[PDB]
């Protein structure tokens, strides 16, 4: 689901 | 593709009452990815609920969402005058997001029959070579009203257009215009012009007419 | 904050292309999803597609693929919708919308649903020519007067594109006014009426004037309405 992509991105940018 | 189906098309309620709006999905909505938007008359829509039951901060406590899978519900616990507007659902549980067709929440008032006025074409317009006859149905409720044109007792068809206001903010009524358009003649090939009106607030059709001359 | 500001109205011919821009300002731009939604006149919301600016990961609704392109410029925080092969059915208000975050924003966890909206952009697609309206009076007569009340108005006819605004006596008359939504005539031009109800005793001691403003044609007209 395309609408889930930015969540994956926020979870990586928060672990750095 | 997921089809969302909102019911009913319009819902009529009084201020302070409780509103519950329905959305049903052709398939199961993944992870409850369902949102509700509000749209006031001339405005952009505004998010009220996401993930079926989550409310953003700033959105009033009147609004709440519930449901799962295939069947969703929006509740407004005490309708404020600001709340009579159009409501949309949206699923975003797959890449192809879709919207429901929307639901209007109108103010319920007592039935009001149309006040009917008729306007002949102006001398100014006739000089151009077209004639528009205008029928006004003022301040009636509910919105359903039938308007029929008759020229020399002959029923017209396909040469008229109607338009309806949004529900008046002060008195909660509607108004309608029906416009009949002809050429200068045959507007002059004929003598008596009438619009007849049907509405739930009347037992008999109301007819408004004039002859070419008056005034 | 996070505010979205879109470009101004457009008038296009069938077959041509339109590009609408959306300027984001207040949050992060790259890592949040931006969608385009349109609403055709007298209809509901329809989702067209979106973009995640970070890798230009696009997502188009199947019925638009081949006609649509969505881009983002990370150096100006601007998203763009391009639609080609335009047809009269593409006449609509186009909105850009950015997803919300848990915050309420406060650049945090994205939520999918559209928390932020542009003001909207009217795109009108037609083979009609920009034209200001003729304004004819709807004169009060015995056939539009009853008891203390009388109805009068003006017919704002044959204009393109939308919108027109109307007012009465330069705004000195506000209550009793109804201005109707416009309809598209067979000619491809728009038309509407504005009426008001007034005390019939004041038809001799008062002049009534509608003021019609149609910005798209640079037109400003004032019609004196007087009894039949």
């Amino acid at each position: 689901n395309w609408f889930n992509i930015t969540n994956x991105l926020w979870l990586i940018x928060k672990k750095k | 593709e997921i089809v969302l189906t909102q019911s009913p098309g319009t819902q009529s309620l009084s201020p302070g009452e409780r509103a519950t709006l329905s959305c049903r999905a052709s398939q199961s909505v993944g992870n409850n990815k369902l949102a509700w938007y509000q749209q006031r008359p001339g405005q952009a829509p505004r998010l009220l609920i996401y993930g079926a039951s989550s409310r953003p901060s700033g959105v009033a406590d009147r609004f709440s969402g519930s449901g799962s899978g295939t069947d969703f519900t929006l509740t407004i616990s005490r309708l404020e005058p600001e709340d009579f507007a159009v409501y949309y659902c949206q699923q975003y549980g797959q890449s192809l997001s879709t919207f429901g067709q929307g639901t209007k929440v109108e103010v319920k008032r007592t039935v009001a029959a149309p006040s009917v006025f008729i306007f002949p074409p102006s001398d100014e317009q006739l000089k151009s070579g077209t004639a528009s006859v205008v029928c006004l149905l003022n301040n009636f409720y509910p919105r359903e009203a039938k308007v029929q044109w008759k020229v020399d007792n002959a029923l017209q068809s396909g040469n008229s257009q109607e338009s309806v206001t949004e529900q008046d903010s002060k008195d909660s009524t509607y108004s309608l215009s029906s416009t009949l358009t002809l050429s200068k003649a045959d507007y002059e090939k004929h003598k008596v012009y009438a619009c007849e009106v049907t509405h739930q607030g009347l037992s008999s059709p109301v007819t408004k007419s004039f002859n070419r001359g008056e005034c | 904050q996070v505010q979205l500001v879109q470009s101004g109205a457009e008038v296009k011919r069938p077959g041509s292309s339109v590009t609408v821009s959306c300027k984001a300002s207040g949050g992060s731009f790259s890592t949040y999803a931006l969608s385009w939604v349109r609403q055709a006149p007298g209809r509901g919301l329809e989702w067209m597609g979106g973009v995640i600016p970070l890798l230009t990961i696009t997502n188009y609704a199947p019925r638009f693929q081949g006609r649509i392109t969505i881009t983002a410029d990370r150096s100006t925080s601007t998203a763009y919708l391009e639609l080609n092969s335009l047809r009269p059915e593409d006449t609509a208000v186009y909105y850009c919308a950015r997803e919300g975050t848990t915050g309420w924003g406060w650049l945090g966890k994205p939520i999918g649903a559209f928390a932020h909206w542009g003001q909207g952009t009217l795109v009108t697609v037609s083979s009609a020519s920009t034209k200001g309206p003729s304004v004819f009076p709807l004169a009060p007569s015995s056939k539009s007067t009853s008891g203390g009340t009388a109805a009068l108005g003006c017919l704002v006819k044959d204009y393109f594109p939308e919108p027109v605004t109307v007012s009465w006596n330069s705004g000195a008359l506000t209550s009793g006014v109804h201005t109707f939504p416009a309809v598209l005539q067979s000619s491809g031009l728009y038309s509407l009426s504005s009426v008001v109800t007034v005390p019939s005793s004041s038809l001799g001691t008062q002049t009534y004037i509608c003021n019609v403003n149609h910005k798209p044609s640079n037109t400003k007209v004032d019609k004196k309405v007087e009894p039949k």
